């Protein structure tokens, strides 16, 4: 198991990456504001927190070299409305392209609501 | 219980855990909102920015601040910045931390009470308690005796405390701070050709500020030394790459404190208005309240005020005893740091407002506990 | 079924089926007639030439741009023009594939509303959308922040896109496209004594344009160069055999994008154009937009046009920042890849402006769901 | 002798003489220059056109407002436009005759300095004064006090002055006027496919804007009415014989002086902006400056425009007081007919600027004297 210490990063996002990848996602993931733009990982988590996901919204990681960043963006979206309606979180101001951008600060305050649930 | 510290001041937010010597969350108090209309698909269904995403976006945002003069206008914005400043820049629970919030004195009870029955009611914290501005920066600065003058982006007080005694009648509140200051700034910007009116320029504007406006300690011969020589030129760069130069409204805005006609305003210079609170106190107590003159807020960080605030403290002192001026380098935290310290007293642990106190009493209850 | 992207364009038509990486189907915007008697029985029957047959019997025919500056001038035109792309050139059945198709901006309402109400009543689509050309543009390029320069054969306009949000009062569109400079060289042509007044010669003195004509880097020393030297002389042969030889000339025409005055238009040019789109907008997204400068069009695609642009950018920038222009090589088919980005989304299926929404509303819907 | 009071403002250029109740001179403030080609000799002698001149060759001149907003760019054009007004349209000797001009508010100082030193050695006046153009207006209304809403073709600005006392902290400038309104009438003329692009075009717009636009009471029923029937289409004749005909665009264009979003521009109404301006005053004098409501300016000439106004301000009315607008016919000319009493005044003698205050006191004198 991964076990090493970036010559940048907190206690904090060390702890949301080791939950991640013990958690068993699918990719390996590394840095926290560079994985997760995709909001795959994301999905991944939600349906481990009992939040049902529908797949067939979901554009899989084979995408086109026309409207990639676009099907991403509509990923983000797609994961904000799981997350917002039926899975009942706190994301003022969050939007889909905070997640596509990176946004550390509103990654990290979905991450950790995330592991809350 | 990890109790939080929340300064949520008129212009910008302050918060953290009791027992931290700095806030961990400093972003300004405003909401934006798009003003433009957007063609493509799946990036509109943000409405609202909070945080720094509305600094960052304000080209295509208007930017409305919840809090005016440290009364709130607009109760449904800090809903959404209370939950930001909660879930996203402290990523905690309310229901697990007390939260101790601050307020300017003489401020009207309705905001008290519906600021209390707002965060009772929809983040469900144990327990509350609502301190004064003043008093908190005197806890940092480790005093039990003097007089504070908060100066932040609405509200300019004076709270003189005698061996922790405050004294209610001495107590005024002027509603001129920085954001007035601003104001004046883009008001006097228009005459080297510099025109500011979006809300977006408000911001260009309060960095012209905080990057060249100094206090004059004496105006007329800044005036006469801007007039006659260049060297109080200073240049500064839009965010486009167009370069601006005044050298006369550096101090022209700062002087507007001492001089509050320039925005029309009646009311007296700031440090006649602590003079007249000094005035107002025990004569006694007087020589202390001299001898502790404590500064804090944001409008306290213009170069010159300490040297300022001494000369005319001196010029209004009886001409026998001298005149001390505190200006702290944390002042514009020290709020925080005496809300902190307050919080983190083993003391202060029975005078928090629990919720059942609260649902015995309404949120009239926050009167008689604070 | 699946969306069709046509891009129905002044000069060009640019057809195919969403999802694709390039337009199917790609043929002049022109309508034949013949101008000529028949004298053999069995060749008379065809009264008009759509298609490329028009442009391989352009000798015996005349030629018509029926889509003139992005405007409708000839409906009947468009329709055989429509009728050809569906059944010949894409051989499919608008009736279940619903088509989405492009406008320039600061079009007249009227073209809108009759095109929708055509396409519906005479194609019987299930459903349709109306895209912005330089929208699609911005698709094709995957940016979300930028100011498209789209330049086609009849519409060069320019729209400032930051974070997604448009700035109409910052959208001005050019009336000068390829077809002006095709009519400019063929006024300056007269000059070596080549004369062409065919509609058909129009197309071979466009070809000529298309493959000698260059946009000038410095246009005053590539006079001297011309004028001194023989080295800018360059050859094109006509159908028929002669060839004919400009050095002058190739240059002098695409001047016209920088220098509307050739032609006796009061305009300014195509960078000043920006620049002033670029001024209108808010300065904090002022560097953004200069940082994404997007040109677009078969008339983007001369030599040497985006080292002028930057140039003259750079001339008329800060002085400070840097200006850089995305030329990618799809430029020509930039809207038609939008358009295919756009209807293949998903959540872009819920805009496609429904037949039982048009039924009801008219032809009025189009400008409320677009 | 007799005192020159000459109102220069953006559009038009108001001159006469001091004690008359209309001014002399009355033409556009444009400077037109030779577009085209003179092939045939013995016409081209004439490089400028400053007055109707260039108004009426301008299909083969290209015209230059030297005035933009109020803010003077171009100073060889008003120095062309003041020895035109001097010489030929009033034939009077300025180095006799006293120049009293006007000024908007929130005008930057170089503005004034370098217009009083052109003035003390162009023309080298004996004597001269700056005033205010909503004081003028009060002026001409022979009030003392209320509060003074001047829009005329560049600047829109609201001057509250009660007892002949003005407040300046309650002076704000807005730079929305009859050019504006113009931009926005053709921007949204190219629905009807009506375009318009030449400088000597904006001239056509300008009259079609001056004779068919109106102020709409309320702007939904006009929605309503305009898209349900015809009775609102107007017809105009094009100087060529063409005829257009607009229906909407009517009551859309003066819509955006209350809806400023029109041409995205975050400011807020006029009607507001009025009323921001009365209570950034003492509620004492409030009540006497809603009665008060003095407008003048050629943009102030929209039919329907005054009860639109008194109904916007009702609705901002605390509901309880009277409300009352005054709109003389003569607020095209108020500021001059103002300028003309003022200057008529035997009191007005001793403040004149006299050249020896200047020859002492370089250009800063007007700010002291003003
Ligand atoms: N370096 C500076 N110089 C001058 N003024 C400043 C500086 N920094 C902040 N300010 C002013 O103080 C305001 C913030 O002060 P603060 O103590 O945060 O007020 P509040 O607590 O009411 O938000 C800013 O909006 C600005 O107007
Ligand atoms: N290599 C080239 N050099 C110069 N001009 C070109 C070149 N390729 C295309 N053009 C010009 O660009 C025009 C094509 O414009 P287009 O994008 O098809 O307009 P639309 O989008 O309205 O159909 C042609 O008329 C042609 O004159
Ligand atoms: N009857 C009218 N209806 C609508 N607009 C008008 C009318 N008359 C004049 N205007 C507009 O008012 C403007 C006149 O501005 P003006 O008051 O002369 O400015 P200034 O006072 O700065 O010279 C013109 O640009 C014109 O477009
Ligand atoms: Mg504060
Ligand atoms: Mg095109
Ligand atoms: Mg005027």
């Amino acid at each position: 198991i991964d076990w090493t210490l970036l010559e940048g990063e907190t206690r904090e996002e060390r702890t949301f990456r080791n939950w991640m990848n013990s958690l068993g996602v699918n990719p390996h993931v590394n840095h926290l504001y560079a994985d997760l733009q995709d909001a795959l990982v994301i999905l991944q988590l939600y349906e481990r927190i009992k939040v049902p996901v529908d797949w067939s919204k979901v554009n899989k990681p084979p995408y086109p070299k026309l409207g990639a960043n676009m099907k991403k963006l509509e990923n983000c979206n797609y994961a904000v409305e799981l997350g917002k309606h039926p899975a009942k979180f706190s994301l003022v101001g969050i939007g889909g392209q905070d997640l596509n951008d990176g946004n550390q600060t509103l990654t990290l305050a979905l991450v950790w609501q995330l592991m809350r649930r | 219980t990890t109790a939080l510290v929340c300064d949520n001041g008129s212009g910008l937010v302050k918060a953290g855990f009791a027992g931290d010597d700095a806030p961990r969350a400093v972003f300004p108090s405003i909401v934006g909102r798009p003003r433009h209309q957007g063609v493509m698909v799946g990036m509109g269904q943000k409405d609202s920015y909070v945080g720094d995403e509305a600094q960052s976006k304000r080209g295509i945002l208007t930017l409305k601040y919840p809090i005016e003069h440290g009364i709130i206008t607009n109760w449904d914005d800090m809903e959404k910045i209370w939950h930001h400043t909660f879930y996203n820049e402290l990523r905690v629970a309310p229901e697990e931390h007390p939260t101790l919030l601050t307020e300017a004195p003489l401020n009207p009870k309705a905001n008290r009470e519906k600021m209390t029955q707002i965060m009772f009611e929809t983040f469900n914290v144990p327990a509350m308690y609502v301190a004064i501005q003043a008093v908190l920066s005197l806890y940092a600065s480790g005093r039990t005796t003097g007089i504070v003058l908060d100066s932040g982006d609405g509200v300019t007080h004076n709270v003189p405390i005698y061996e922790g005694y405050a004294l209610p009648h001495a107590i005024m509140r002027l509603d001129l701070a920085g954001r007035d200051l601003t104001d004046y700034l883009m008001k006097i910007l228009t005459e080297r050709g510099y025109s500011f009116v979006t809300t977006a320029e408000r911001e260009i504007v309060r960095d012209i500020k905080e990057k060249l406006c100094y206090v004059a300690l004496d105006f007329e011969n800044e005036m006469a030394t801007a007039a006659s020589s260049s060297s109080l030129e200073k240049s500064y760069e839009l965010p486009d790459g167009q370069v601006i130069t005044i050298g006369n409204e550096r101090f022209r805005c700062p002087e507007t404190l001492f001089q509050p006609s320039f925005i029309g305003m009646e009311s007296a210079g700031i440090h006649e208005t602590t003079y007249n609170s000094i005035m107002k106190c025990d004569i006694d107590i007087r020589k202390d309240l001299y001898a502790n003159n404590v500064m804090s807020g944001g409008t306290t960080m213009y170069p010159g005020i300490a040297d300022r605030m001494q000369k005319e403290i001196t010029a209004l002192a009886p001409s026998t005893m001298k005149i001390k001026i505190i200006a702290p380098p944390e002042r514009k935290y020290s709020v925080w740091i005496g809300g902190s310290i307050l919080a983190s007293l083993s003391t202060f642990q029975q005078m928090w407002i629990t919720k059942q106190e609260y649902d015995e009493a309404g949120p009239s209850i926050v009167h008689r506990k604070c």
